[PDB]
């Protein structure tokens, strides 16, 4: 049950923000990996 | 524990508010004085509040039991 909550509060949080300003263009493969602080980071492709 | 297990977990966001922190007391009296000054700008009336009047309102109109 808590597994569905961590996805919408970490994985689906940063990725949904880049789909509004211009981070992830509709047609680019996004990369999901970890950073240096132990958190699911979303590496953006294009800028604002 | 008041509801069932099939209702307390279906909510996608559980926001838990916190108490009135001392570091956020200054930001409370700032937005209250802006609404009064905004309503007076139509009649060409500008009201300014210094730092002396903000100290009295920050130690009297704040209670840990009630709040605002």
């Amino acid at each position: 049950r808590p597994l569905n909550r961590l996805i919408q509060h970490a994985l689906l949080t940063q990725l949904s923000r880049l789909l509004l300003d211009g981070g992830v263009r509709p047609g680019e493969i996004a990369k999901v990996t970890v950073d240096q602080e132990g958190e699911i980071i979303v590496i953006r492709n294009h800028g604002i | 524990r008041h509801f069932a297990n099939e209702f307390i977990n279906r909510i996608d966001e559980l926001i838990v508010f916190n108490r009135l922190t001392p570091s956020n007391i200054r930001k409370i009296v700032d937005v209250r004085l802006k609404e009064v000054q905004e309503r007076l700008d139509e009649k060409q009336i500008t009201l300014d509040v210094d730092d002396k009047a903000k100290d009295l309102l920050a130690q009297q109109g704040f209670d840990p039991v009630y709040g605002a």
